[PDB]
């Protein structure tokens, strides 16, 4: 599924993403926009073995598992398949506990080159939230 | 700093009734609400999360609803083994906080 | 299947340090984030804080500096250190996963003169 961009927002919005620890809203936005372009099939094979899934690009050695993945550590305990839904319940439930870590959003880096220190909030502005 | 506050602090209820417990945030916290039960002597148990996500090994009787600052839970014909304290905890913002509990009492 | 257990002593004096632990079973440590939390005796409930999966650490600022939560990944265990314990730590504590689906059975600490 490809989101629009006030899509997506109404929808992150409804899953709980506006301020969680600290992140405002458009930062998650402009996270999926660099990350996968806001499809939720997205998938990338990378350089060390791993795979990164979905529309937050959710990676196969640490969060969910894959089978093909070397030391996979599975800390979402999921199978990487259930990321790529139109349903984006699952890649944020798992997002949520990524960005619990001390690293925050710097997990994704297309956020840390393409939004952090950027107006993030101009990613929701023009949007019936 | 999130205040959780939970209404009634005692619930007292016949067996077969339906009941509805509330969690109100001192401020948004979007669907980032879970539900725990404690029984005497036990520890706490996960019933329900971000606010209305079910988990499996949970009687179905139990949902929950809101989002935002207000929330429920609510009990379809409660059975005696329900019986005990009801908790809310937010996970939107550190520290993660509590509310002070219900206690659903046999009447 | 996974189990949690806490252990440590069940009494301690005013300002001595406090140490628990919490030993895994059925899953490694490295799979999950980690946290203690604390019951006081008027159903009152304190998350104390969680360790997450690259040892950075989340602790209440209700404990005034005087936590610390390490773990020992070949013992698959982690610790709570709780230090110038006064009468109002006397508490039962919990270790639990960071999400609460896993919890172990509660340890009962009193603080006291002796």
């Amino acid at each position: 599924k490809v989101f629009g961009r006030c899509e997506l927002a109404a929808a992150m919005k409804r899953h709980g993403l506006d301020n969680y620890r600290g992140y405002s809203l458009g930062n998650w936005v402009c996270a999926a926009k660099f990350e996968s372009n806001f499809n939720t099939q997205a998938t990338n094979r990378n350089t060390d073995g791993s795979t990164d899934y979905g529309i937050l690009q959710i990676n196969s050695r640490w969060w969910c598992n894959d089978g093909r993945t070397p030391g996979s550590r599975n800390l979402c305990n999921i199978p990487c398949s259930a990321l790529l839904s139109s349903d984006i319940t699952a890649s944020v439930n798992c997002a949520k506990k990524i960005v619990s870590d001390g690293n925050g959003m710097n997990a994704w880096v297309a956020w840390r080159n393409r939004c952090k220190g950027t107006d993030v909030q101009a990613w929701i502005r023009g949007c019936r939230l | 700093d999130i205040v959780l506050t939970q209404s009634p602090a005692t619930l007292s209820v016949t067996p077969g009734n339906s009941v509805s417990l509330s969690c109100r945030a001192s401020q948004s916290i979007g669907n980032n609400l879970h539900w725990y039960q404690q029984k005497s002597h036990e520890s706490p148990r996960l019933l329900i999360k971000y606010a209305s996500q079910s988990i499996s090994g949970i009687p179905s009787r139990f949902s929950g609803s809101g989002s935002g600052t207000d929330f429920t839970l609510s009990i379809n014909s409660v059975e005696t083994e329900d019986f005990g304290m009801y908790f809310c905890q937010q996970s939107n913002s550190w520290p993660y906080t509590f509310g002070g509990g219900t206690k659903l009492e046999i009447k | 299947d996974v189990q949690l257990q806490e252990s440590g002593p069940s009494l301690v004096k005013p300002s001595q340090t406090l140490s628990l632990t919490c030993s895994v079973t059925g899953d490694s440590i490295t799979s999950d984030y980690w946290s203690w939390i604390r019951k006081f005796p008027g159903n009152r409930l304190e998350y104390m804080g969680y360790v997450s999966y690259s040892g950075s650490t989340y602790y209440n600022p209700s404990l005034k500096s005087r936590i610390s939560i390490t773990r020992d990944t070949s013992k698959n265990q982690y610790y709570l250190d709780l230090n110038s314990v006064t009468t109002e730590d006397t508490a039962t504590y919990y270790c639990a996963n960071w999400a609460g689906d896993y919890w172990g059975q509660g340890t009962l600490v009193t603080v006291s003169a002796a």
